[PDB]
DNA sequence: CTTGACGGAACCACACGATGCTGTAGCTCGGTTGAGACGA
DNA sequence: TCGTCTCAACCGAGACAGCATCGTGTGGTTCCGTCAAG
């Protein structure tokens, strides 16, 4: 076939082997006939014929030549489809350059220059000149001159000059370059300075020079003499409705270009000044422009029309963006759109379709039959056939009905599951019938949209698509361990009302003999389906590997669990069958016989349980009536007596006391109070609607109506949508950003007024705004977020290496958020985990979490638990499938091709479209506590102190568990000890946001030194001796003298002596800072620990964006560099210079602070890497200097799991770990000596480079690396392929950084495949590109 | 539509002869599709059902001889987009 | 099915098939009434205790016997429509009515 | 009767090589030249190619010394 | 900053250009006459007010400013280069009339898809032009019939003159503002593309082989030879006298009687004229 | 009585963003919200009372 | 198995404009770049 | 006293007439394919 797909600047006498004539007249089509001419865009000597076999004059019509030539004309008879294969080529009588290096993002030419683009463009303006090879003379090659400058500087040396302008000087001075040269000066230069700015430009300058070193490819071949032609079968030319016709606007640009070239041409013959040679060199210059871009600087319009013209750049990428023209549409043969409709009475592994679009969907596969079995060996008698509607075609039609695949897209694509298989019937009608319980997994409810079909031509495809995409491979779903195959709200209201505990029934206390015999003695019409009965039940237990003993259980199952067993074969336990059957509980059932049996056996318990549930919910009787929303009569006296509460709010407003926004938080908080009181209460009259007796005078149970019954199964909606139906609709807030204050007195029963529909629908049009929008948000965020992960195949088994990360669980808050089974499932072990006892292993290998190891963990009590993250793996392009997970279709383990990047990504687009203080710690449940990584002392009246702010508060339970989690400011308070017993709701640490103490270390007697009454400190007294202290004076407002002084307040002991804290050989003197007050005076005791002085101190979806990106938000967090001591260095001198002063090493680098942010550090404290200082978040990137890798990790874990944890999906953490290893990737280096100073390469290479460089002539010729995270819009720019990233880049840039850079790339990757249509390496292309690589340079 | 008349661009179907085509097999199709781990329906939906020129005869010729050989060949994708390239002037060569 | 009332938040089908059915009640017993060939004077009547419930108003004693009122016999018998406001329409008590 | 991977996807645990293995079953049912062990269902070559897949009757050296 | 343009920067450049008395550019037409390097630069670089005068008249177009005043200055130096000073008039009208012929020439090169001669653009400049008279007092659509009545014409003859008038727009602007859907994926070609109608040839190319070598081995020479179908060339029985059969009336017969066998086997393997042609 | 805030002089579709898609209540019977076309244009396209 | 007559291509001369050329002289959000600011 | 480190705008995406051949229409014979007639 065909190998080695690279990039090569090309040189213009190999553009001329590659076209195949020169075209040097507009002809395009002929005036009198229908017949082009010859030397034209519609030439047939260059390109070919028209039609199929035939010449240009007409001579030669037959079949046997291919390759002649004609006499009368110069052209070859061939096909059709050899328009497709030569083009031509324009002669440039003055070489032009590429505008495709200039006017994108980067411009090449001033870089490999040293210019910027002004000049650049302005040489060729024709406004300023330009030299070539300069020597001996005052300005260079690369200055700048004016027509009056070259004129004096052409005077004034004679000779040795050569002033040029337009692209004959560019092509001259990249003749002259020396690119292979010039890479010397640059890397000698590149230690010389260590700027920012300067330092970007000589990185990309070597960047440069590098890739031209390794191009192999001469710099002079980016200018160009020669330029091709468009094909003119790409282009169209066809005989239209009444002698018209229909042309793309490419032709009538290249038409313009040649045109213009033929005038340059007769006017290049004729001794012609300079001054119109210039101005048709710009014109030849602004029509190539035209012709490879549109929309910049030309603006040209064509006749009659408003609408610019299309360049190339709109035949290679087309519309929609920067995207391609195979990528933009691609309409794919075999296929058709239709209506769909549910069909309950068929199959899981079959389905519905109509005999009208049957005919046409197997029609290879009816051709084959009719032509195979005897009946008719032509095809335009079966077109006949098929067409007249004849009584045996659907005989012979329906043997490749039973028995063979088809697939059926949404053409809304949402997720995975949108596709799939399944096997066609023969029924009336022209609609598509489907299977039920197949829409959850479509999330396309039957709403009467246009889904497509596609039929696969090779039974190869059949094969794999029946075990790719058929609906028993594909149960789990790839968000969790929940199915996707989700049941409905008619099933679940059959295991509703069947299986019921009630109270008064006919047949009371009766008997059964078996589960078949109480199914004839329900239906006999005697007996009810909720009644107190006895059956025995031969249940089998499957505990044992290959045996499943009998055995018999008395227990106290009504009718509904006898029946709901009857139906439950021998492979699921009686007894979990026993509960209320909710919607989650028989998600979970479902979960726990799948992870159990395996696959055909859930599938084939799936169609009998959805017959059942059919049934069972056609002869069931429930309906939401009148009296079904029953409404409370203190309903109204709640809404009377808030209405006489805001008419006091009103009336204390209007008489001047309070402003509006404390009546306004009162009202938006008592609303809400007054809101989920009357939903409790709707809770409390829907649970107790129900009047029985059996024997008896009243009893009390579960409520009879369907409200409830829908309440507490909770398959479509939630228990805050019934308060809108029943009771109070709740507090809609104004899309402005405040909240309506009047209530929705009335219901949906009872009927609403005017005004508070008014209420609603702002609402309702916020949420209609919010889902329209969404929608589109999720695709553009997705279509690069699948986009940077397409390049995670697999090709490694087992690596070998010792690596993980540590998974905590979400004990957020007064307790755990996300349970510790909910977020290791599925997954595999990295090391032995550690039990709390003395050298005690569960298991020293790295085995899979099935599902008898969750209770096993839950029996346990550990809780830090690491994985095998593909994070840390060492495998070299590509991830190896020990590291992931068993989160698939599949229940078992991964294997080798799987391609893990798309649905870890496609896992965050599916819910995407779904989605929309610290004044003292209180504990909820009774825990001991655990301190984790932080520095206290005691005091002496008996409290602990904690000076460090990285310290956290973990409430381990009475097995050893962690369950809650809490965050420890500086300077807090803790009343409880460690090592003690348990207390609900006691307070164990007390700190304030409001005021921040200063705790001591050391006692004895304080002395003030450097504080001045008028400049540093204030003797400050308050009304009616309200404030007696000493009162410091602001760092703005004080004099100039005491401008740089700082105060100390030094800490000695009584007698004198000077009294030092230990660790450190300064003493413990404390600073005082502005606006603080000191509550004892100089030379009295103070104790340690005492109080010194006082110091006063959005979500969804672009919550998502800002995490991908790795971008700053607009108030970032600033950390201190390294782990010691943090002290502060320039205060009035513009910004804050917090240097760091550690006890291991120093450093003489001080990060910067702003002066608008607020800095929460205190002098002399012990800030460690992990202690945030400045409010709001830190991304990822910024993070990812100080601490490393798995506290990174773990806080991007926590900060998507927290806010799609509310939304109600559960999504595992290796969706994104996979994406966080992909644009972690790549990483920088910060020495040279094998590469240079400032470069981004990925880890893989720098891996193989020390691996190559260790083990050699030198010692070390490698060095250290940095780690640099990437957002999702700059990740997938540094690789190392064109066309992959020629799709959502632009091509202007990306294919000028592909000829510049000679990289002879590889088929490593899928969007490179998949543009072409070759054999893709991730999935069943394993043997051969195996093959390949076997028959390729090996033995 | 079975079969549709191909493009003039590229060897894709379209309407125009008296037959509507299909839907659009996009980005997130072809995503979906490399969703699970397989390889081969993924170029046979892509050089078989569109994009070549004698791929189309000889598997149709394999459906109705009977027998399978599956060969790979070259479609006409890689022609027009080298095509596409090489009117920029790009050095494009085989190692082999 | 059921799920279209506490999902999508409209109990207005509940009400409307309720009236729906108190309607076709109506037409079912006019169509008998006329099939059982009774007298003006109980067609009248029957109009009377159907156009006096809580809501709305009355516009009978102004119809002819003879014309008018064998006329919207003829164009009633295929049921009757009602006249409800947007947001002060009808209550549930004259629809248990 | 029915079409299960199950009984495959539970034995090898690998859901990769099986495809290229019924893949080259049923070119050699197709091709005339290799009789099926499985009777025939009323079913096309998939069905009994992915039978004999799931059944362990035949492998990668099975079909390999078949071809 | 400044400008990044390229009218703007011609501009500039064009205000260097001097205008005086009428004796300076009579002894550059003298000097330019016996040949010399000076007077035609002097007279291309000082003589280009009347050329962007002349392009600023013919804006609204299929082309570009930059177009106009090239053949402005073409057609100015064309006037320069052959002229001839016996006249002792203005070159000025000399050059306005040459760049109208330039821009004449740019009108019918430059703006159409299909090219056409000086001939029929200037008839349809013509009748375009007395459309454009008689549309203002007939103050509706222009339709031929009136057209014709005028310039005394036949009608088919102007319809077929008009018909060549195509007036192409673009294949991405569609109908509407909102251009979700160009016009590239809306039509196809006009020849057999589809995999339907080569593989019905390949079909039918394989079935007519195989009813010929099913059939005798005379008729199947004499209808592969005649129509060259089965490796023949375009040769017939007045070519193949002296290959298959001499007497050409034998051969006729023996032709319609194989063509006779081939439609009833034809009629009984299923294959009919309503069948086969619809 | 479709009142569209797209074509001329006008916010199209990806134009509107979160401000002219949401309502102030100075609409009391002059712009009725439930009456929009849904797919992919809620809000700026709107209807008369 | 032989014979002589008419309608439909098949290069080709004649030809009628017809191609081709020439002279008159007055919305949100990410990569680039110029500019102020601080320490050795 | 100057090199480097941020920092806010800049830009771009989801006329007229004449002259020198000329190219297929328009037959012009001629060859060919077929139609009666023995
Ligand atoms: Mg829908
Ligand atoms: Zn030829
Ligand atoms: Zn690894």
């Amino acid at each position: 076939e065909f190998d080695a797909i690279r990039i090569g600047l090309a040189s213009p006498e190999m553009i001329r082997s590659w076209s195949f004539g020169e075209v040097k007249k507009p002809e395009t089509i002929n005036y009198r006939t229908f017949k082009p001419e010859r030397d034209g865009l519609f030439c047939a000597k260059i390109f070919g014929p028209v039609k199929d076999y035939e010449c240009l004059c007409g001579k030669y019509k037959r079949l046997k030549h291919r390759g002649v030539i004609c006499e009368k004309c110069g052209v070859e008879v061939a096909l059709a489809k050899v328009r497709r294969e030569r083009m031509g080529h324009i002669e440039l009588a003055s070489p032009v350059a590429h505008i495709w290096f200039l006017k994108s993002l980067p411009s090449r030419i001033g870089l490999l220059l040293d210019m910027t683009l002004r000049d650049i463009e302005r040489v060729l303006y024709f406004e300023s000149y330009v030299v070539i090879d300069p020597g001996m003379t005052t300005l260079e090659k690369g200055q700048l001159l004016n027509d009056e400058q070259y004129f004096e500087a052409l005077e004034e040396f004679g000779d040795d000059f050569d002033a040029r302008m337009g692209a004959e000087a560019v092509h001259e001075l990249l003749n002259a370059i020396d690119l292979e040269h010039e890479i010397g000066r640059l890397r000698e230069e590149i230690p010389q300075t260590n700027s920012e700015t300067k330092i970007k430009k000589l990185s990309k300058r070597l960047k440069l020079m590098e890739a031209f070193q390794g191009s192999g490819n001469k710099p002079e071949w980016m200018v160009l003499t020669v330029l091709p032609v468009l094909p003119p079968d790409l282009r169209p030319l066809v005989p239209l409705d009444g002698g018209r016709f229909a042309t793309s606007d490419l032709n009538d640009l290249y038409r313009r270009v040649i045109n213009r070239n033929n005038r340059l041409k007769r006017l290049l013959d004729l001794a012609a000044p300079d001054i119109i040679v210039r101005n048709e060199k710009r014109m030849l210059q602004e029509a190539v422009d035209a012709l490879l871009d549109n929309g910049r600087r030309g603006r040209a319009i064509t006749g009659s029309n408003k609408r610019p013209l299309k360049s190339l750049a709109d035949m290679i990428k087309g519309k929609q963006g920067r995207f391609r023209q195979n990528l933009l549409g691609k309409r794919v043969d075999y296929s058709g759109r239709s209506v769909i409709t549910v069909g309950p009475t068929l199959r899981l592994h079959q389905c519905g379709l109509p005999k009208k679009m049957a005919l046409e969907l197997f029609k290879p596969f009816i051709f084959g039959k009719l032509e195979g079995r005897g009946m008719a060996t032509t095809i335009k008698a079966a077109k006949k056939m098929v067409e007249r509607e004849l009584p045996e075609v659907w005989d012979v039609l329906a043997e490749v009905i039973r028995e063979h695949p088809v697939l059926l897209n949404r053409a809304p694509t949402l997720h995975r599951l949108g596709i799939q298989a399944f096997e066609p019937v023969l029924i009336e009608g022209k609609a598509i019938q489907l299977h039920p319980l197949v829409c959850a997994a479509y999330n396309a409810d039957f709403d009467g949209d246009q889904m497509a079909v596609h039929v696969p031509l090779t039974l190869e495809a059949q094969l794999e698509a029946r075990a790719l995409m058929m609906s028993t491979n594909n149960i789990l779903s790839p968000a969790n361990g929940e199915p996707i195959i989700v049941p409905s709200q008619d099933v679940v209201m059959g295991l509703y009302y069947m299986t019921r505990e009630a109270i008064n029934a006919k047949g009371e206390g009766m008997a059964f003999a078996d589960l078949q015999e109480v199914d004839r003695a329900y239906r006999s019409g005697q007996a009810s389906l909720h009644a107190r009965v006895k059956v025995r039940i031969n249940e089998k237990i499957k505990g044992e590997d290959g045996q499943l003993t009998a055995n018999t259980r008395i227990v106290d199952t009504t009718v509904g669990r006898a029946l709901l067993f009857q139906v439950v074969p021998a492979g699921l336990p009686f007894d979990v069958v026993n509960q209320s059957m909710k919607k989650k509980a028989i998600s979970k059932l479902i979960n726990h016989c799948y992870r159990v049996v395996g696959l055909k056996d859930t599938v084939i318990f799936a169609d009998q349980l959805m017959y059942t549930g059919f049934a069972y919910s056609t002869i069931s009787g429930v309906s939401i009536g009148v009296n079904d929303f029953v409404i409370p009569d203190e309903k109204a006296r709640i809404i009377n007596a808030a209405t006489d509460e805001v008419k006091e709010i009103e009336s204390q407003y209007a008489s001047g006391l309070v402003t509006q926004g404390e009546k306004y938080n009162k009202v938006i908080d008592l609303w809400s109070k007054a809101n989920d009181e009357v939903s409790k209460a709707m809770m409390a009259n829907l649970s107790k609607e129900k009047v029985v007796d059996r024997e008896g005078k009243e009893v009390d149970q579960e409520s009879f109506n369907s409200m409830y019954m829908m309440a507490d199964s909770g398959a479509r909606g939630s228990a805050a949508q019934i308060r809108q139906l029943a009771g109070m609709r709740g507090l809609m807030a104004k899309p402005d950003g405040s909240i309506i204050e009047t209530p929705i007195t009335a219901n949906f029963r009872e009927g609403l007024n005017v005004l508070q529909y008014f209420i609603s629908t702002h609402g309702a049009r916020k949420g209609l705004a919010d889902t329209a929008l969404k929608t589109a948000n999720s695709g553009y965020l997705t279509r690069r977020l699948v986009d940077v992960a397409q390049d995670l195949v697999v090709t490694e088994i087992d690596c070998g290496t010792e690596h993980g990360l540590l998974m905590s669980p979400h004990i957020e808050g007064g307790d755990v958020v996300e349970p510790l089974g909910e977020r290791v499932l599925g997954r595999v072990i990295a090391r032995d985990v550690f039990k709390p006892g003395s050298d005690e292993v569960i298991v020293p290998a790295g085995t899979l979490i099935d599902e008898k190891w969750v209770d096993f963990l839950e029996v346990m009590s550990v809780d830090e638990v690491v994985v095998r993250s593909p994070i840390t793996c060492e495998t070299r392009h590509g991830i190896c499938a020990m590291c992931y997970g068993r989160d698939l279709a599949r229940g078992h383990r991964v294997n080798i091709g799987e391609a893990v990047g798309v649905i870890a990504a496609q896992s965050i687009g599916e819910p995407g479209t779904q989605l929309t203080a610290a004044d003292n710690v209180q504990v909820k449940n009774g825990g001991t506590i655990r301190l984790h990584n932080l520095k206290h002392v005691v005091r002496a009246d008996g409290a602990l102190v904690a000076v460090s702010r990285s310290g956290e508060l973990a409430v381990a339970d009475d097995f050893g568990r962690e369950r809650e989690r809490y965050k420890l400011p500086y300077g807090a308070v803790i009343s409880v000890k460690e090592g003690d017993k348990v207390d609900p709701g006691a307070i164990v640490a007390k700190w304030d946001p409001h005021t921040h103490p200063i705790v001591t270390e050391v006692d004895g007697t304080v002395a003030f030194v450097g504080m001045e009454e008028g400049i540093t400190v204030k003797r400050q007294t308050d009304e009616l001796t309200g404030l007696t202290n000493i009162e410091v004076m602001d760092p703005k407002d004080r004099p100039a003298a005491g401008k740089d002084i700082r105060p100390a307040v030094k800490l000695i002991d009584a007698a004198g002596k000077d009294l030092l804290l230990p660790g450190t050989d300064v003493p413990a003197q404390y600073f005082l800072p502005a606006n603080a007050l000191v509550n004892l005076t100089d030379g009295a005791k103070v104790s340690i620990g005492d109080v010194v002085a006082r110091i006063p101190q959005t979500g969804g979806l672009p919550r998502v964006a800002d995490l991908f990106e790795a971008r700053r938000p607009k108030e970032p967090s600033i950390l201190a560099e390294i782990s010691g001591t943090i002290s502060f260095g320039k205060e009035t001198k513009g910004k804050r210079r917090l240097v760091i002063t550690p006890n291991d090493g120093s450093d003489p680098y001080e990060e910067l602070i702003p002066k608008w942010r607020h800095l929460n550090v205190f002098e002399g404290e012990q800030v460690n890497r992990g202690e945030v200082i400045s409010d709001g978040p830190s991304n990822p990137h910024d993070i990812l200097r100080l601490l490393g890798v798995s506290s990174l990790a773990k806080y991007i874990v926590n900060e998507i799991q927290d806010v799609y944890r509310l939304q109600g999906v559960k999504i595992n953490d290796k969706h994104i770990e996979t994406i966080l290893r992909q644009m972690l990737r790549k990483v920088e280096v910060s020495e040279s000596g094998d590469s240079s100073f400032i470069k981004g390469d990925q880890v893989e290479l720098t891996q193989v480079l020390e691996e190559n460089e260790q083990l050699g002539t030198e010692d070390k010729f490698p060095a250290k690396y940095e780690r640099v995270l990437l957002g999702i819009t700059k990740a997938s720019l540094s690789t190392e392929s064109f066309i992959s990233a020629a799709s959502f880049q632009e091509t202007t840039r990306v294919l000028t950084e592909a000829a510049v850079t000679g990289k002879r790339d590889f088929l490593r990757g899928l969007k490179e495949n998949v543009v072409v249509g070759r054999l893709i390496p991730a999935g069943t292309g394993l043997a051969y590109h195996s093959e390949r690589k076997r028959q390729r340079d090996l033995g | 539509r079975s079969t549709g008349s191909y493009s003039l661009v590229t060897q894709q179907p379209l309407g125009g002869k008296a037959q509507f085509g299909g839907q659009r097999f996009g980005e997130m199709e072809v995503w979906a599709l490399e969703a699970y781990g397989a390889a081969y329906t993924l170029q046979e939906m892509l050089t078989v059902k569109s994009d070549d020129v004698n791929g189309r005869t000889k598997m149709y010729k394999n459906i109705v001889d009977g027998d399978h050989r599956m060969e790979a060949g070259m479609p006409e994708s890689f022609n027009v987009l080298i095509k596409e390239i090489r009117s920029l002037g790009i050095d494009i060569e085989l190692e082999t | 099915n059921p799920l279209g009332v506490p999902s999508r938040m409209n109990v207005g089908q509940i009400l409307e098939t309720h009236l729906g059915l108190a309607a076709k009640g109506l037409g079912e017993k006019i169509n008998r009434m006329l099939e059982e060939q009774r007298k003006v004077a109980e067609l009248r009547k029957f109009l009377h205790e159907i156009y006096n419930e809580i809501g709305g108003r009355e516009e009978n004693l102004d119809e002819l016997g003879d014309n008018e009122i064998l006329a919207l016999a003829k164009n009633l018998r295929g049921g009757v429509p009602m006249a409800t406001p947007v947001f002060d329409g009808a209550k549930e008590r004259e629809i248990k009515a | 009767a029915r079409v299960t991977v199950e009984d495959c996807l539970d034995n090898v645990d690998n859901r990769f090589e099986l495809v290229m293995l019924a893949t080259k079953r049923a070119r050699q049912l197709a091709t005339g030249g290799k009789e099926p062990k499985v009777a025939w269902e009323n079913d096309k070559p998939t069905v009994v190619a992915l039978r004999e897949i799931a059944s362990g009757l035949v492998d990668e050296n099975v079909v390999q010394q078949e071809d | 900053t400044r400008a990044l343009d390229a009218t703007q920067l011609y501009l500039n450049e064009i205000g260097f250009s001097p205008l005086l008395t009428p004796e300076e550019e009579v002894h550059f037409a003298r000097l330019a006459q016996k040949g010399d390097p000076a007077g035609r630069k002097r007279m291309i670089e000082s003589n280009l007010r009347l050329v962007v005068k002349i392009a600023r008249r013919y804006v609204n177009r299929g082309l570009s400013l930059l177009d106009l005043i090239e053949e402005g200055n073409l057609g100015l130096i064309r006037a320069v280069e052959k002229f001839d000073p016996e006249r002792g008039f203005r070159f000025s009208t000399y050059a306005t009339w040459w760049i109208r012929q330039t821009i004449e020439r740019a009108i019918m090169n430059q703006t159409r898809t299909i090219r056409l001669p000086i001939h029929v653009v200037k008839e349809l400049n013509v009748y375009l032009r007395a459309a454009r008279e008689l549309t203002h007092k007939l103050d509706h659509e222009p339709s031929p019939e009136e057209i014709a009545n005028l310039l005394e014409k036949p009608v088919a003859e102007v319809k077929r003159m008009l018909g060549l008038n195509e007036r192409v727009t673009s294949v991405d602007v569609s109908l509407g503002p909102d251009s979700d859907k160009t016009l590239l994926d809306t039509l196809t070609d006009d020849r057999p593309t589809d995999p339907c109608e080569l593989l019905q040839d390949d079909d039918l190319s394989e079935s007519i082989d195989q009813w010929l070598t099913e059939l005798t081995d005379k008729q199947r020479e004499v209808v592969i030879r005649r129509f060259g179908l089965r490796g023949h060339e375009s040769s017939t029985l007045e070519e193949v006298g002296q290959e298959i059969g001499l007497t050409r009336e034998r051969v006729r017969q023996i032709q319609v009687e194989a063509l006779k066998r081939l439609r009833e086997i034809l009629e009984k393997n299923g294959l009919s004229s309503d069948a086969l042609f619809q | 009585r479709r009142v569209s805030a797209l074509g001329p002089g006008g916010l199209t579709r990806e134009r509107a963003g979160f401000e002219v898609r949401d309502v102030h209540p100075t609409h009391y019977g002059r712009v009725c919200p439930i009456e929009t076309p849904e797919g992919p244009n809620i809000g700026l396209i709107n209807s008369l009372a």
